[PDB]
RNA sequence: GGAUAGUGGCCUACCAUGGUUUCAACGGGUAACGGGGAAUAAGGGUUCGAUUCCGGAGAGGGAGCCUGAGAAACGGCUACCA
RNA sequence: GCGGUAAUUCCAGCUCCAAUAGCGUAUAUUAAAGUUGUUGCAGUUAAAAAGCUCGUAGUUGAACUUUGGGCCCGGUUGGCCGGUCGGAUUUCCAACGGGGCCUUUCCUUCUGGCUACCAGGACUUUUACUUUGAAAAAAUUAGAGUGUUCAAAGCAGGCGUAUUGCUCGAAUAUAUUAGCAUGGAAUAAUAGAAUAGGACG
RNA sequence: AGGGGAUCGAAGAUGAUCAGAUACCGUCGUAGUCUUAACCAUAAACUAUGCCGACUAGGGAUCGGGUGGUGUUUUUUUAAUGACCCACUCGGCACCUUACGAGAAAUCAAAGUCUUUGGGUUCUGGGGGGAGUAUGGUCGCAAGGCUGAAACUUAAAGGAAUUG
């Protein structure tokens, strides 16, 4: 548990036993699917949105109130990004680390984490290529990474 | 490979003893002999519809399939009108009562009936010696895509 | 411990811990047999008439002999209240 | 991580009857755990077990009488062919008369004695006594 | 110890345990319908905040997040469901 | 979990690891190095004949004091000088020098036998007449 | 195409850039012919097999060849080296 | 470990032990050896965890998808009776397995042949495993038979009407990894419909 | 290779000491000690103790986070706090008592779930010495790092505990 550290922590979300639920929620799939896509229009992430519709509005889990998950809906709606968001913030993070490194190469612990972060990046891509969400030959490139974040 | 020129060799390429009479005017031009290799194997349409020549093609050629018949996946398409397949298989070590992964790389002449790609499993019938390496001949192609379509453009 | 035909052989069919259903063998010297007296109307205890249990050496050493008999006796009728099967 | 679920379950079982306990929680159940527990139950080494329902893999509560000495998994699932079932038994089973080597065959998870009579074999699974 | 009911454990000793480690895992958070009579009606908020919510009409603060459940700003009522 | 790999498919890693490790087994090693044929004074054979160079009394290690009559021998087939021991009482008066002695090991597979150090061999026959039969009276040493 | 009894880079012309390998290629060693089999007797294993049967090689070392259905023969020839 | 002056170990006589036409020895080898450890090792201090993390090959890798139920047919051993001339079979009773139906349910599909496979067309996601079989040299080995006078052997021989012949034998089993054929569908891989380039007609 | 260079201080200089005293102690003091840029890759680099996963037992403390409380403090005035208390729960640095178990023992909550022997996997070791030597390959500017035999030799070396 926790590949790149000794971290044994158990921290997660405990998903409920009720598969339909809550029984107190009105509105409908039309209302939330419309609600999803306006925030995707704004540019929020399935992680950012599902929280937003958890806190502000009345969605316990959007996977239920609509028979599809959040990203699958964005995909069908053309609002899907070209690379998944976990991979995005993986690459987006290493872009900032190596950025701090060009400022100070004296910092060894930074040079160290950059290995672990980039290891994880190459692992995700390898899987994403296996399942064909990214083309075969998709590779994480150092200098071409700053251009994929922005 | 193949896939054009039909004549590209300094030798005039033709089927043996299949004669097109010039005086007898035909609108099909070529008269093209074929057979079905047997062993419950479809002689494919492109072997008939095709314009090609090759005599090592078990459907239109003078080689006959007999003996072993083998499954294996294509690791190399790099040769023109032949290919190499990796048939893996497991080996049992009696002492340890376990298995170890092995493989054997089989060159096999691919008739220009088939479009073969790397990664496609292939069925292969045994034939007379063809080249130095090749004792076997492509017969049936078991994979028509092998993930080819799932790679797609953005939108 | 029977045989070819019929007869029971092999001396000494051993006891069992009533709590854990474990064979209690000759050398288990922390093993124990409890004799609980069955009384009659007006509280007199009827000497020689017993509800008995055997408790393995293991259960006593672990500290479970107390809670084991409490379970073992109450469901046998000698008590109520006290022990809860659920926790 | 987790490799043999069945092994994990046959553990807490043996870790129960070594501590004396008559009830053990196991997670995350299985298809094989079921059929193995079944074979254990039907020959009398456990009581009744209840698969409970979470929405993931489930749990199980197994009641064990104490008649059991050792249950356990054979970790690699070994091919055994009909003539080696004897060989396999003689190693881990206390005496000829009782105990069961239980395994998996194309005819279903079953012990060697049931295997003998049906006369099919398969890969090994575990053992119970 | 040595005998206890695993199938039917006490809900009182259950609710002390960790959300994952109960007999069946489930979330312990809640949903409240929260009121600022400066608005006639309610926006329904999740208990452990993150996003610090506004009411549909005016820009106004219901909660601010913490690690756990949110600080409900100043006067509000709430209905749990 | 006793790091030997358990896998049903780990056969190679299993049989390789043991092949790798038999080198720690000693005379497994000596088997495949050919050390019998390569080094050691005998060819890798039971006995070997040779010729006496000198008669050397060896003083035995503690807690013993003796003078153990031995012979520097040069192996015919081989050419190695090797130093061997003469058994029982006298028996050094049966050899002298330039003689042809049959040697055997000491029965320890190398590894000198006794308070006699560094001597791995023993005299069996001299002049082909079998030191026993000379020590008892059964034979006498050949004329010349 | 030549050649062979015949297939085949067997050889030859033009042509292609291919074929093997950490699933150990390639290389080095073998006091290595391989198999039937042999010893040691919980099982599992370990060790050996020049040698009475089968298969393969060779007739001092190499090549070459005649005769013939059949030999690259050696109790056939020709040459070399010994 | 014996021997430097009373030697239970040397050299001898006497006696006694072990095996016995045999016994000693050197060398290899197997068992002893769970001291090579798949079965089946040890690794804190005896020999032995890389200074630390990453990471390719290798080994390995959570759970879930036909469950349960109802109705037939046919087998082989076991009893309680036996009917009978030691075995004979039907009913009573179990015990283990095999096949087939229906409960929403292809074992490929059509065209007839026939009453279960004929042969022909058209197609079929591919594996590991486990069953059974066919094909498998003798000798060797395990082993039935046979009184080489015993025996290792050998595969002979054994019976009268031994003056004109009769006649049982020369079994069986083992053979494995791969190959072929076949019953199995558990465990474990593998492929499928998602920008539908989807399935059926 | 520059800078820096207070202090301490391998070399070296010495004063004492001893039979000797190239030392211990005293005294001076070069390199060093710091730093910039490049090298080096070793330590008893230690928990002399692989990583992932399941399970097996009580107890009070403690670190960080979170949950509950008609709990105590502050007060300015309920509040809001902020520290404190009590209980629960995850994840941590540890500690006590135990011994169902383990072990040669010292001791171990793992070193337990092992002849009733199988969760996944990496690494190492196979009497002592010769020896971490020779050799070859490779890394380094160098010192050195890595990999790494054999001949021969030898009955013990060795671990924990026990009594003297
Ligand atoms: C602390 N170092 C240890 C070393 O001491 C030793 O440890 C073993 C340990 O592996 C065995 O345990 C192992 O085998 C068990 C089988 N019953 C279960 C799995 C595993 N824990 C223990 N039974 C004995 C220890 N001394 O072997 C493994 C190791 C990691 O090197
Ligand atoms: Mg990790
Ligand atoms: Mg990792
Ligand atoms: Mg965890
Ligand atoms: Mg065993
Ligand atoms: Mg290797
Ligand atoms: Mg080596
Ligand atoms: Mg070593
Ligand atoms: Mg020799
Ligand atoms: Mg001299
Ligand atoms: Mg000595
Ligand atoms: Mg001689
Ligand atoms: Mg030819
Ligand atoms: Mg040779
Ligand atoms: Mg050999
Ligand atoms: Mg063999
Ligand atoms: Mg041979
Ligand atoms: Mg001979
Ligand atoms: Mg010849
Ligand atoms: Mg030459
Ligand atoms: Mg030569
Ligand atoms: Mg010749
Ligand atoms: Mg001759
Ligand atoms: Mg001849
Ligand atoms: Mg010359
Ligand atoms: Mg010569
Ligand atoms: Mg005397
Ligand atoms: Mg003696
Ligand atoms: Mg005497
Ligand atoms: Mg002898
Ligand atoms: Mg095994
Ligand atoms: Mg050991
Ligand atoms: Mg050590
Ligand atoms: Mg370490
Ligand atoms: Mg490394
Ligand atoms: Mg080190
Ligand atoms: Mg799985
Ligand atoms: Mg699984
Ligand atoms: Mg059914
Ligand atoms: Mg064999
Ligand atoms: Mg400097
Ligand atoms: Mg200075
Ligand atoms: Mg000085
Ligand atoms: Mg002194
Ligand atoms: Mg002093
Ligand atoms: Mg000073
Ligand atoms: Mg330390
Ligand atoms: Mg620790
Ligand atoms: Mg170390
Ligand atoms: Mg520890
Ligand atoms: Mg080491
Ligand atoms: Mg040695
Ligand atoms: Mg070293
Ligand atoms: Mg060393
Ligand atoms: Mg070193
Ligand atoms: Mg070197
Ligand atoms: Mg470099
Ligand atoms: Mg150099
Ligand atoms: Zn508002």
């Amino acid at each position: 548990g926790r590949m790149h550290s000794a971290g044994k922590g158990i921290s997660s979300s405990a998903i409920p036993y009720s598969r339909n639920a809550p029984a107190w929620f009105k509105l409908s799939s039309e209302s939330v699917i419309e609600q999803i896509v306006k925030y995707a229009r704004k540019g929020l992430t399935p992680s950012q949105i599902g929280v937003l519709l958890r806190d502000a509005h009345g969605v316990t889990q959007a996977r239920v109130i609509t028979g599809n998950k959040i990203m699958r809906i964005l995909k069908s709606n053309g609002l899907a990004p070209e690379i998944p968001e976990d991979l995005y913030y993986l690459i987006k993070k290493a872009v900032s680390v190596r950025k701090h490194l060009e400022r100070n190469r004296k910092d060894k612990d930074a040079k160290f984490r950059l290995i672990l972060i980039e290891s994880r990046i190459h692992r995700l891509a390898r899987y994403y290529r296996t399942v064909a969400v990214l083309p075969p030959n998709w590779k994480y490139e150092s200098a071409t990474a700053s251009a994929l974040v922005n | 490979s193949t896939e054009l020129t039909v004549q590209s060799e300094r030798a005039f390429q033709k089927q043996p003893h299949i004669f097109n009479n010039p005086k007898v005017k035909t609108s099909k031009r070529t008269k093209r002999w074929y057979k079905n290799a047997g062993l419950g194997f479809k002689t494919p349409k492109t072997a008939i519809e095709g314009s090609y020549i090759d005599k090592k093609c078990p459907f239109t050629g003078l080689v006959s399939i007999r003996g072993k018949i083998l499954t294996g996946t294509v690791v190399s398409t790099k040769m023109h009108r032949t290919i190499v397949i990796r048939r893996a298989y497991l080996h049992y070590i009696p002492k340890y009562n376990r298995y170890e992964k092995r493989h054997k790389n089989v060159p096999v002449h691919v008739s220009p009936a088939f479009r073969v790609q790397v990664g496609d499993i292939v069925t292969v019938g045994q034939c007379r010696p063809i080249s130095k390496t090749v004792r076997f001949n492509v017969v049936k192609v078991s994979a028509a895509a092998g993930k080819a379509n799932k790679q797609f453009a953005k939108f | 411990m029977e045989n070819d035909k019929g007869q029971l052989v092999e001396l000494y069919v051993p006891r069992k811990c009533s709590a854990t259903n474990r064979i209690i063998k000759a050398d288990d010297h922390a093993s124990v047999q409890i004799n609980v007296a069955k009384v009659d109307e007006e509280g007199r205890a009827i000497p020689g008439e017993y509800v008995t249990y055997a408790l393995s050496g293991y259960v006593r050493s672990r500290g479970e002999s107390d809670d084991s008999l409490n379970r073992l006796a109450q469901n046998d009728g000698l008590l109520k209240n006290v022990w809860s099967y659920s926790r | 991580t987790r490799s043999s679920v069945l092994a994990d379950a046959l553990n807490a079982i043996n870790n129960a009857e070594k501590t004396g306990k008559r009830q053990v929680l196991i997670r995350p159940s299985s298809k094989v755990i079921i059929k193995f527990l079944q074979v254990m139950q039907k020959h009398g080494y456990i009581g009744e077990f209840e698969y409970i329902d979470d929405h993931r893999s489930g749990k199980i509560v197994v009641q064990l009488n104490g008649r059991l000495n050792k249950c356990g998994v054979i970790s690699p699932r070994f091919n055994v062919k009909i003539g080696d079932i004897e060989k396999w038994t003689a190693n881990l089973l206390p005496a000829r008369q009782f105990g069961y080597v239980i395994l998996t065959t194309s005819a279903g998870i079953m012990d060697h004695e049931e295997a003998r009579r049906k006369h099919v074999s398969g890969k090994i699974l575990g053992f119970v006594y | 110890v040595l005998v206890q009911d695993l199938l039917h454990p006490t809900a009182a000793s259950e609710a002390r345990k960790h959300k994952l480690k109960t007999l069946v895992q489930g979330p312990r958070s809640y949903f409240l319908d929260v009121k600022c009579p400066g608005c006639l009606n309610i926006t329904t908020v999740f208990s452990h905040a993150q996003t610090a919510v506004t009411c549909e009409s005016c820009s106004t603060i219901l909660c601010t997040p913490t690690g756990g459940k949110a600080k409900l700003s100043e006067g509000t009522s709430f209905r749990r469901k | 979990g006793k790091g030997k790999p358990r896998g049903l498919n780990s056969a190679r890693k299993l049989r390789v690891h043991r092949r790798n490790n038999r080198w720690a087994e000693n005379n497994y090693k000596k088997r495949l190095l050919g050390t019998a044929f390569k080094s050691s004074p005998f060819g890798g054979s039971s006995h070997a004949k040779g010729i006496v160079l000198e008669k050397l009394g060896i003083e035995s290690k503690q807690p013993n004091s003796a003078i153990r009559k031995c012979v520097r021998v040069q192996l015919i087939k081989n050419g190695k000088k090797v130093t061997a021991f003469v058994p029982n009482d006298g028996c050094l008066n049966f050899v002298d020098e330039n003689d042809e002695v049959l040697l055997a090991g000491f029965g320890r597979k190398g590894k000198a036998k006794g308070d006699i150090p560094g001597v791995r061999f023993k005299v069996v026959k001299v002049s082909g007449v079998s030191l026993l039969a000379l020590w008892k009276e059964k034979k006498e040493k050949p004329r010349s």
